[PDB]
């Protein structure tokens, strides 16, 4: 169980850690989060009380280094940093645990929600989507645009998700225009799976990361990416059985965790109605269709 | 974006453009079978691709053999249309290729866009105009060539005959759409109007009669009468 110490909390802020969150008041004696499960990526995220927009945060994996958060009063945000002096880190984490200044990561033992949301998500792939190679953790916020959004403005601050475009030469083979547009199996299985992602695990990892970026920060481009990767599978007549079964589980847990209050800006009516009721896979997502019909019947 | 009454003069500027109408591509007769069920029998169709500035009509005849062994023919017809229009563009020299293609039905947008991905600089546009190009098979010489075809064929016509010698393309297009609207409303009345005078003939190389300017004004007035008389009987107005 690992720890993310905080120098202090000088400004009032709601702090999230994965799917949990808590309010910290201005100058409250808060010095971080302990008991963070090892074996998963994690995200620690922030909304200031005074900022209507700009939820931001950091994706990290405690196996890759020792990380602490400290407020920067010049740039006005909570910054993640990497500590190279392991003795200094061990010293601080223990003084804080002794004075009981840290919140405990509050995982219920029955509860596989975070695993189920991050099963295929790996830090090495996050760092290829979010390019900032001098750090082992990755910053994301609500305003960051995707490489495809920049094609339709700062490249250093972009989300380099895999571009998916159903009306593109990559997706459409000469002489198979109708075939490939109405049945996207070629684009899914040859171009994307075999060609770019190499396997379905890497595909699902990007899908899961896009959803989490979209839900946690309200990142529009991530929301678009999540839906595109779902639609590409559902619009393919030929998909491995194991991929469809895994997709149904992935989406079930995303919809289960989805904040009901933000469901209208997180779920695209057209995509979900097509995927569940028109597409080739309309009968392959039993778990997802049941939770959607019982939790968001309006959308459908 | 979409083409409507506000940007109507754009059709007659000097940017090459084509209208594409697919309403006569897939044509059937519906009939009873010996068992008393219903079946369809396809008949030859055509793609109506028209340059509204010059009058040049690229009539691609769709022979019934193209449907043999195929499923979902109304869907295939849209993609076959887009395939043939794409093939036409590729066959033209670069300086003759259109800068925009306007489809008369929105269901043609995705099929044509996909077939024209190689041509990112050609705009594919819908329109809000209700254009009467479905009535093209009421022009006897066009119907004749489509029904006689035994194989796929492209035939080139000028749908304005020699009108542009005397009138602008705006006026020619207006005359054409008035004639087609009339034929679509009451084909028999419309054709009776066009031919009632035996001394006005259709030249071998033309589609319409050789009316003088004064005679076209009379003809156009009579077509307007025929359309707004029927609008009133139909809507009790
Ligand atoms: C020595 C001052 C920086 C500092 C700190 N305040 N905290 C909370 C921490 O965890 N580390 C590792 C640190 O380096
Ligand atoms: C797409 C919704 C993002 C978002 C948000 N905008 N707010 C204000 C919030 O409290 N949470 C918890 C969120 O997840
Ligand atoms: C999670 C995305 C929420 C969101 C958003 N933040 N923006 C900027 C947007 O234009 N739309 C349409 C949205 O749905």
């Amino acid at each position: 169980m690992n720890t993310v110490p905080f120098t202090s909390a000088p400004i009032e802020v709601t702090i999230g850690i994965d799917q949990y969150s808590f309010n910290v008041k201005e100058n409250q004696p808060f010095h971080g989060i302990k008991d963070i499960p090892i074996g998963h990526v994690h995200v620690i995220h922030f909304q200031h009380a005074d900022n209507s927009s700009m939820r931001y945060g950091y994706w990290f994996d405690c196996r890759m280094g020792n990380f602490y958060i400290q407020y920067d009063p010049k740039d006005g945000l909570y910054k993640m940093m990497e500590e190279r002096d392991g003795a200094k880190f061990e010293n601080i984490v223990h003084n804080f645990k002794e004075r009981q200044m840290m919140v405990s990561y509050p995982k219920i033992d029955e509860d596989d929600t975070w695993y189920n949301l991050t099963e295929f998500v790996q830090m090495d792939k996050i760092r290829k989507i979010v390019r900032k190679d001098e750090n082992q953790f990755s910053y994301v916020d609500s305003s960051m645009t995707t490489v495809q959004e920049n094609e339709l403005s700062d490249p250093a601050h972009s989300l380099n998700y895999t571009v998916i475009n159903f009306k593109s030469r990559e997706a459409i083979r000469p002489g198979h225009e109708m075939e490939d547009f109405l049945d996207k199996s070629y684009y899914l299985n040859t171009v994307m799976l075999q060609g770019i992602f190499k396997n379905s695990s890497n595909y699902f990892g990007e899908l899961q990361f896009a959803f989490l970026n979209a839900m946690f920060f309200g990142n529009y481009g991530s929301s678009l990416q999540w839906h595109a990767m779902i639609e590409l599978i559902c619009s393919s007549a030929t998909v491995p059985k194991h991929m469809l079964d895994k997709l149904d589980e992935i989406l079930y847990y995303q919809i289960k965790t989805l904040p009901e209050q933000y469901s209208d800006i997180l779920l695209n009516e057209r995509v979900w109605n097509i995927c569940l009721y028109s597409s080739f896979q309309k009968n392959s997502l039993h778990n997802t269709e049941k939770i959607m019909e019982n939790k968001y019947p309006e959308l459908l | 974006g979409a083409m409507n009454s506000s940007n109507y003069a754009e059709l007659f500027n000097n940017d090459i453009k084509l209208f594409v109408d697919d309403t006569n591509v897939y044509r059937v007769t519906v009939h009873k079978t010996f068992e008393g069920n219903v079946a369809t029998k396809a008949i030859n169709g055509c793609i109506f691709t028209l340059n509204p500035k010059t009058g040049h009509l690229f009539l691609k005849i769709i022979h019934t053999s193209v449907w043999a062994g195929q499923k979902r023919l109304s869907q295939l017809a849209k993609w076959k249309t887009a395939e043939e229009v794409s093939a036409l563009v590729r066959s033209l020299p670069k300086e003759e290729q259109p800068k925009q293609i306007i489809v008369t039905r929105k269901a043609m947008l995705d099929p044509l866009e996909v077939h024209m991905l190689d041509f990112p600089n050609i705009a594919i546009r819908p329109t809000e105009l209700r254009l009467p190009f479905s009535a093209a098979m009421s022009i006897d010489k066009l119907s004749d060539v489509v029904m006689k075809a035994t194989e796929p064929q492209m035939v080139l016509f000028n749908i304005y005959d020699d009108w542009l010698d005397r009138i602008s393309s705006y006026t020619a297009f207006s005359r054409l759409t008035l004639l087609l609207r009339a034929l679509k409303t009451n084909e028999e009345s419309a054709k009776m109007i066009l031919l009632s005078d035996p001394t006005i003939t259709i030249k071998s190389y033309h589609l319409w009669p050789s009316f003088t300017d004064e005679q076209w004004i009379t003809i156009e007035s009579q077509m307007r009468d025929l359309i707004l008389t029927e609008y009133g009987r139909k809507y009790n107005v």
